């Protein structure tokens, strides 16, 4: 076909120029938003970023001070705990399309599997140098007693372009008209606090005195990391065209209908790219190690499975990626090294067979992939 | 020895799509090409046949 | 040449440079539209007391890269009072030796399962699959329990091991170096499977405990129970069939990426003990067990390792800690006490006469039943490849 | 053509293409060795700074220096504890010359044990806790030193330190070529000795190893030092002799330190990039008299450019985020990392460059002592049109 | 071939006008005093000039023995333990020799035809004799006392002072040689009773409070200044200047009385002469322990096969003594052992009592050429 030596020399000159805007321009991070709101009143708040040069991510800094007013009884930590912190988040392009649309739990997830450790913490070492938890970048106490206060801190990244070294994804904020946005969600007091026997998926703190557990304060800062002083040239800017033509983008989602030994398949659209699969399987308020699911694969349109593993053989896949296990109830699927397009490839799905099924038990699907006009 | 149609050995490459090959179109397509029609089901014979 | 014995320019002279620009050129084909597949072969549960030797046929698919080793083990103790403890290597001795034929009947790697481990370990960069302790209140850390074992069997209870052995055929997922196509009706093509029986897994007080899982006072009663097992192939399938057959990497398939293991024995105090690296071997890494007559110590029995050359002589020469710290920087952490590796990945050893290049041990107090037990990693290549038949039904 | 500014860009852009081409001929011909040049036992209370002559062999890449201790705590009831820079003071300065008497190295001890934590990616030669049951972790003790010292104890100390010349195993720029016959190099070591390693509790232990009651009767007995040279050797022969990358060695990869002192409470305390160098990285330390917090004496970090623009401001808080996401860890308690490998600070590219720490508490005797890891190389300055 | 012939008979021109024509130089290098408890490895630097021929080392030492009443004996290697490891390097970073102490004093009686630096004992009434103590040690140390110890060593480059064969030629625009020394120490110099004294220098109960004052050390260089200059430049024997006189020591174990253990000559050189010592688990025996030497081909033909008395008959016609207890000689100088297959000559010794920790000691000095091989472009 004549017409892939187009597309190939378009991707030459489009990664020719990216290697010009990597090198020859400036990397800026500067706070765009700072606010310290009760949760009582409001909980949704929406930020203004600055629009200049190439927006290549977000971070995000909460912070908190949730309150026992219970009398005698304590609330513990859940499994997801401070990633619960910001319920959505939701990122607009100045052309006023959208992004980003995931939650907070699986921001987390994504951040933790694109570094391959934890994200911002400090791994435990044997050295004599006092090195650590030194400065708690990413903090919230075990336990808040009864008559307690406890401080909490959480970091999130909202990527736009997919790395540092790969502007794809990537915003081109210098527009005249530019409708740039970011929403953003907070836990109020109905969602982070739930009691023994519910549902602890959403919820921070969990225990016997929730029903009197409350916010005192919430506090957000937004830090915008962009490129400053491109190249222009004779003709103009000079910029990767096709690599801030393509988006890339987080959703999650909530599927329901889980049979006992019976296949679940959630089927991939078919324009997009898929990076990576996150599931969350959600057994009416309870979470397993596994030992509710009899296996997971990635089944293709005829019936062929690709990756038909064992919970603890999936959880092997995962150890050489991120080097650890995510909590209890979550599961991941990394697709980097070749993805998931199922458009020149047939029509891909994601199988969970599980084992027990209680009432109301749902499955969350959380997604990363590319998007363009081909 | 070369042919003008052969795509390799029939049995292993009859179903297999092209190089590039996002998305495959119909061969066809009175609504659409009708000679052209007629000349890619003889160009596909020709090559599950070498000749 | 003034260190290595062939200096990579002039051994790159001694192979075909035609040859090997239309297999770079067909590996990126196979890579660019092939996909990763990774399916189950074969399971079976047992018991060692009477069978601990297994053939498992894996299938005829596509191009293999490599297999993926599941074993659950569940241990009695069946002692009166006394416990016992798990060694230093502990649950990777669970298989005793793994063996791979090709389908043209060419072994390709070949040693115990406490070898195979390291080499898992020394190409991830880090313990193989492994969970690190971290600080983060969000509850990672060890969940779903993939490489598991408990610490102490006590008098009257069962333990639950797991372990998981990847066995490499193919070098990386990108270097396709030692694969092998197997997308044949049949082939000469088996993967055998040693395991421990109840005579090589418990050691007692004062016995070798190098090939032992449990070492303990309570050990002359301890028994399996079942040893069941998994057998994962990872492939590559839908290759690209291109004119005269599958378009394949020729020089790719006919390397061997290998893994052999040795037992050197001889070794006297205050001495050079010199271990000769093979001829016409690429070596990748070494890995040397200091066996100092069943006790294993933590570097306070070596002056000094070594790996020496005929001319240029010393390339590197280092205390017991200074080895250690060299490792430290490639698997962020050091291997157990008495391993000690050295890699040779950038540089490989390839040396063209027998004793050119050898690995050295200079011990200063060798006990009686002392040895070194190598363990090799190696590139290797006897055959050619040339291109095969079609079908052509009438 | 004919403008020697735009002749001058032409000459510099193939004379880094043929620099890049050379380097990865040495780096793919070449043999990495390591071998030892010296090792030798003192006591501290006679001498404690030495110079160690390296071979002049190869194309020289740096120096692997184990530093081994033993200390007596020679009171009669109380202990001493480690500091938070521990074992890294046991070195107070490392000082590296060329053979054409150009400083490359002028750390302290606890600098150059930081530049070596944010070049691996993880603390310097640490082993990582897991939950593996098969027996990795700490075997070895390459870097170790007991927490505390009790009365009448004795603590054996190991620490090790990698003396860079080259920028890493790829990039050859900083390394020294030592294959042509020259005058020799010179690696200068001051050690840790009894009057600077053992503080007394209320002292700055800034520069000490053990801090405690009873320090004053803490002492040496002996101080170990092993220095390994990393060398590349069969270098490559060309038709005109050999292949060598000539603006990669004629480049310094250079490790300085200072300080600064003068803090006022919420005012912005500047400390210039002074010289025409290419910064790589910045280790800001707020020694707040003798205290050490983490974050909470500090407003914000921040780094300005020519017109009083921040390019990154940050609260301490989200300039140890930053550091998280490179080393996996935090740096230890006042120490604050500052990352520019990707854009180099450079102060002609966009004009003066300056470091800025405000500060929320100031106590007495407060600094600000700062660490540099940049390059430098020959600034060629044509003429461009008008003398005049 | 004739084109072997006629390239050797230029290089025996070119070094009759060497040898005519040049000086020899001997200058010191360096000299250094020090305590091993503190240091024990230096490394000299000599300067580049002319023709190298070797070097000169002389150890002095001062052996304290701090013990309450046990005294100290010397060992059979005595003062040839003061060095344990001397390597030279070339100005192109060439290793030459690699061997330790012991064993480049045993290759220096070896080549003089008598003990090396001795004087003998004889019945002239003039007093000659052991006048400047050139090589001396004390027998024992009392408990309380002090000794004195010097020790000559020559690290050779040529061959001989007529053969150039082995000479590094140090005008070349490359680097400085180098001379790496390990000198004795305290946890090396002093074995107890019952221990290996191998590489010990005084042995016996009062060892274990035994410790060095002082060790100075003076390396000298020999050298061949005043070369001559042709029409074309130096005149230079370019085969003598292109090889490498070497001497290396080994150890192999795993040796079973009544069995031909069998070491073979591996590395494709010119191997001139071989010393095997039995080391039999720290015990040293002359001949008792050993059934036969021999130099067997492959498995095929014995060349030299002898027991023990023969075997140092053979040595006393060529140094003139014994080697000490355990020290075997071979000599092939006139006919140099040169395998050509790797594995096709072997050094045998069929022990007859074997202890533990029992090893075979080798020793070799060789011809060998080196790389690049462009001979002075």
């Amino acid at each position: 076909q004549q017409a892939a030596l187009r597309n190939q020399q378009a991707m030459a000159a489009n990664l020719q120029a990216r290697q010009i805007v990597l090198q020859q321009s400036y990397p800026v991070i500067q706070q765009v938003e700072t606010q310290t709101f009760d949760p009582a009143n409001r909980s949704v708040f929406d930020v203004t970023p600055a629009n200049v040069g190439i927006v290549k991510g977000f971070l995000v800094k909460v912070t908190a001070a949730i309150k026992n007013n219970h009398a005698t009884e304590a609330v513990a930590l859940t499994d997801f705990g401070p990633a619960n912190l910001v319920q959505r988040v939701i990122y607009y392009d100045p052309d006023n399309q959208r992004h980003t649309e995931t939650s907070g739990w699986h921001l987390h997830f994504v951040n933790t599997a694109k570094q391959g450790a934890p994200f911002l913490s400090s791994m435990v070492t044997d050295s004599p140098i006092k090195y650590g938890d030194v400065m708690n970048v990413i903090d919230a106490p075990a336990t808040i007693a009864a008559g307690a206060t406890g401080e909490l801190t959480m970091y999130y990244w909202v990527p736009l372009a997919y790395s540092e070294t790969d502007l794809t994804g990537a915003v081109l904020a210098n527009v005249p008209q530019s409708k740039q946005r970011l929403k953003l969600e907070f836990a109020n007091n109905n969602t982070a606090f739930a009691a023994v026997g519910a549902n602890p998926l959403e919820a921070i703190y969990q225990g016997a005195g929730a029903a009197d557990c409350e916010f005192e304060e919430i506090s957000y800062t937004v830090y915008q990391s962009y490129l400053d002083q491109l190249p222009v040239g004779q003709n103009g800017y000079i910029l990767p065209l096709i690599d801030l033509s393509t988006l890339y983008n987080l959703e999650n989602s909530a599927q329901a209908g889980l049979t006992p030994n019976v296949d679940f398949v959630v089927q991939y659209a078919n324009l997009y790219r898929y990076l990576s699969t996150i599931a969350v399987f959600d057994n009416g308020g309870s979470f397993n190690a596994g030992t509710d699911i009899n296996y997971l694969s990635q089944r293709t349109a005829n019936f062929s499975d690709t990756r038909k593993l064992d919970p603890k053989t999936w959880a092997a896949q995962t150890r050489r990626r991120i080097a650890t296990d995510f909590p209890k109830g979550v599961y991941y699927c990394d697709n980097r090294d070749k993805p998931i397009y199922t458009l020149q490839y047939g029509n891909v799905g994601f199988v969970v067979n599980p084992k027990t099924v209680n009432q109301n038990a749902r499955l969350l699907m959380g997604y990363e992939y590319f998007t363009s006009r081909t | 020895q070369v042919a003008s149609n052969w795509e390799g050995p029939p049995y292993m490459t009859y179903n297999q799509p092209q190089a590039g090959s996002v998305t495959l179109p119909v061969a066809g397509y009175i609504s659409s090409q009708l000679n052209n029609y007629a000349e890619s089901l003889n160009d596909y014979l020709a090559s599950q046949a070498g000749v």
